[PDB]
RNA sequence: CGCCGUUCCGAAGGGACGGGCGAUGGCCUCCGUUGCCCUCAGCCGAUCGAAAGGGAGUCGGGUUCAGAUCCCCGAAUCCGGAGUGGCGGAGAUGGGCGCCGCGAGGCGUCCAGUGCGGUAACGCGACCGAUCCCGGAGAAGCCGGCGGGAGCCCCGGGGAGAGUUCUCUUUUCUUUGUGAAGGGCAGGGCGCCCUGGAAUGGGUUCGCCCCGAGAGAGGGGCCCGUGCCUUGGAAAGCGUCGCGGUUCCGGCGGCGUCCGGUGAGCUCUCGCUGGCCCUUGAAAAUCCGGGGGAGAGGGUGUAAAUCUCGCGCCGGGCCGUA
RNA sequence: AUCCGUAACUUCGGGAUAAGGAUUGGCUCUAAGGGCUGGCAGCCGACUUAGAACUGGUGCGGACCAGGGGAAUCCGACUGU
């Protein structure tokens, strides 16, 4: 697994061809966004849940989302 | 206590059938079989003791994975002579090579005299 | 404090082997667990790897020597009988 | 008396150009306060030309004549100093220490040297200079 | 019948960068393949020989009547291949002069460009290069002492469930997770670098042992980091309480999975230093670095040769396994 | 196990746990032996040793574990087979 900082390479993450779908993981601190590529589990951690919501509607249309619980 | 077994069919206590004891997520110790120990490349000079540095110790079948990067030094002889062997050759070849014109000139003027 | 009166490095045998042969041995396993001075550093450093074989562990250098010690009486006269010849030879 | 002083042709001892001649363009025997030991600017070869004969074309000459040159300050001690000296004029507002502020002055200051080296090459002057130390 | 012999009485190479002559094809542009010649070429011994030696790379959870590091779930990784082997990034993209413009910059020419940082140790994401040559790893005994990390044991508290309770016991018992791989940081080690120059010698270990061939003291660099954090990952596992179903469901919910101490302790491991030898404690497959510089690449761009960098694409047959 | 003590002979290493004595429980104490933070103060701690009182029907290495000793002679030096 690889851990992404940024919100922007998050995207380009999402946006590859080799990318399979975006799982959504609420915690008590924290919202992971983890998208199954090729190789490896990329995964984002948002501490802020407003950015949470905002980066959840910026997801590529086509790529399947799954929300966890 | 918990008691452990091997988890494989060499139950003999071979270079290698080495491990270590680990814990996983189910809460329970189970062996890990480590990798033997890499060693740094000896310096070519034969001289000096130590082992080179900004190598990565490995088995010797990973430097094949393993960029340029990690395997040598951005210097002359670089990843396979150490710097303290560097510094004496370049004297050594440059102070010997100083002495064969000094020799050669004596042997010149030596001649003109004769 | 000394410990023992005569027997010194060869106490490590106990009662064995003899008194005379354990007189004998003595001067050898003094002088062959000895550090001698280098003489290409100048650090007392010059101690057996194997029989014959003394090695410095300062400049590394390593040097065919004695079985129990450092050089040889035989081995000394016979550098400098080399030497003189060699001096005659080419006079 | 001293004898580091510029023009004077030494040998890179230490460091990613070890066994690259270059010739001091400026000498700080005393040091400073961001160097307090002793230590010289030096222009110096990263690559040799390579070896011309007569059996190669005009063309070819010249592409195997091309010199790649570095600029460094150097501890005294990272240094072997020659009995040789080699005059090449370089302008000393292009190099100098203050090119390790920017890299864009350093790359002026390696042109610099590059090129005044390649002319000095061509005259078959300095023939030692240009040669690569084989050790 | 055969036996000896294993480099010894042997024309023991069926290979190759490259070059020149042709022949065939195709995404027919020009490149492959292919035949011959030239050039180059030590290996010097076929072959067999280890389910404890060498030898890349897989772990966590679940699952059966019986198999699971093999099945399923999840997360990875080695090797090989693809130049129709794809996309990024690197090579890479600068400067002089002359015009135009207030400038930002735009045009025309002329030159460079097989990366860059550090005094150094050495660092950075790559960072051309063949025959040939040098070296490293694989690859090294036994014993002692000491230190670091773990697992276990122990001690003091919080929970959750259980035992005892005639008397006493804030009590006794059980249980109280986080894999590989990647990133970061502790910790450990260095016979690594720079300044400097030390006797009124000093530093220092359980022991030693170290220094003008550079000590103390400062400031750095590197290697291992199996330890902790983080992604993995709470979604799982476990404890306990409570609900459902066909009720043979990876069923669904609440809560919890917490905070400290200590040790010549035991086991394993990593490391430092010593002792012993008329004892010195494998070889090879295999992989790597360096030295050299035969060559190749483009003429300022639609950039090229090239890349041990980041992604991406395809595959891993055979036998054993209760 | 602690404390004391230990000969002949000797190849000076031994002989040697020579031989020979005394002590040992339980309980309540005393002293000494350290670390961290800021000749002192506070806060933490790890088992040890020595000493004393009291105490039991002199029992106390209470089971277990655990060398009898000395003086000599013959042979072979020893360890090993
Ligand atoms: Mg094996
Ligand atoms: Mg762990
Ligand atoms: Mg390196
Ligand atoms: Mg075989
Ligand atoms: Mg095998
Ligand atoms: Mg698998
Ligand atoms: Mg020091
Ligand atoms: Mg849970
Ligand atoms: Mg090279
Ligand atoms: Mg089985
Ligand atoms: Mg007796
Ligand atoms: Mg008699
Ligand atoms: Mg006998
Ligand atoms: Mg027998
Ligand atoms: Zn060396
Ligand atoms: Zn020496």
């Amino acid at each position: 697994p690889r851990k992404i900082e940024e919100i922007k390479d998050f995207l380009l993450t999402a946006r590859r061809k080799d990318a399979k779908s975006v799982k959504i993981k609420k915690n008590k601190d924290n919202v992971k966004f983890k998208v199954r590529c090729s190789r490896y589990l990329y995964t984002l951690v948002i501490t802020d849940k407003e950015k949470a919501e905002k980066l959840k509607q910026s997801l590529p249309p086509g790529l399947a989302v799954k929300e966890l619980k | 206590v918990q008691r452990l077994t091997y988890r494989r069919r060499l139950s003999y206590n071979t270079a290698s059938n080495k491990t270590r004891l680990s814990r996983t997520p189910g809460n329970r110790i189970v062996y890990l079989y480590t990798k033997k120990v890499g060693k740094a490349p000896k310096s070519a000079c034969g001289v000096c003791p130590g082992r080179l540095r900004g190598v990565r110790a490995v088995r010797p079948k990973v430097l094949m994975r393993l960029s340029k990067t990690k395997k040598h030094v951005s210097r002359a002889y670089g990843g396979s002579m150490c710097a303290k062997c560097v510094r004496d050759r370049i004297k050594r070849a440059f102070l010997i090579e100083e002495q064969k014109i000094v020799v050669k000139v004596l042997k010149a003027q030596a001649q003109s005299q004769k | 404090a000394k410990r023992t009166k005569k027997v010194g490095i060869v106490g490590k045998y106990g009662t064995r082997y003899g008194a005379s042969l354990r007189k004998m041995v003595k001067k050898i396993e003094i002088s062959q667990h000895a550090k001698y001075t280098c003489s290409f550093c100048g650090k007392t450093k010059m101690k057996r790897r194997a029989v014959g074989i003394w090695h410095c562990g300062s400049c590394m250098k390593t040097v065919a020597g004695g079985a129990w010690t450092y050089n040889t009486t035989s081995a000394v006269t016979v550098k400098s009988a080399i030497r003189r010849l060699k001096e005659l030879k080419d006079q | 008396g001293k004898f580091m002083k510029p023009g004077k042709v030494v040998l890179v001892l230490a460091g990613r150009y070890s066994g690259r001649k270059a010739v001091i363009v400026k000498n700080i025997d005393d040091g400073t306060s961001d160097r307090p030991y002793s230590h010289a600017l030096v222009a110096g070869i990263d690559r040799y030309p390579r070896k011309v004969t007569a059996a190669m074309g005009k063309k070819k000459i010249a592409k195997r004549s091309k010199i790649k040159s570095f600029v460094k300050v150097y501890n005294y001690n990272h240094l072997m100093p020659t009995r040789y000296s080699v005059d090449i004029p370089l302008d000393k507002t292009v190099v100098n220490k203050d090119v390790f502020r920017d890299p864009a002055l350093k790359r002026k200051a390696r042109r610099e040297a590059k090129v005044k080296f390649e002319e000095r090459y061509k005259t078959g002057k300095n023939k030692w200079f240009f040669q690569k130390l084989r050790f």
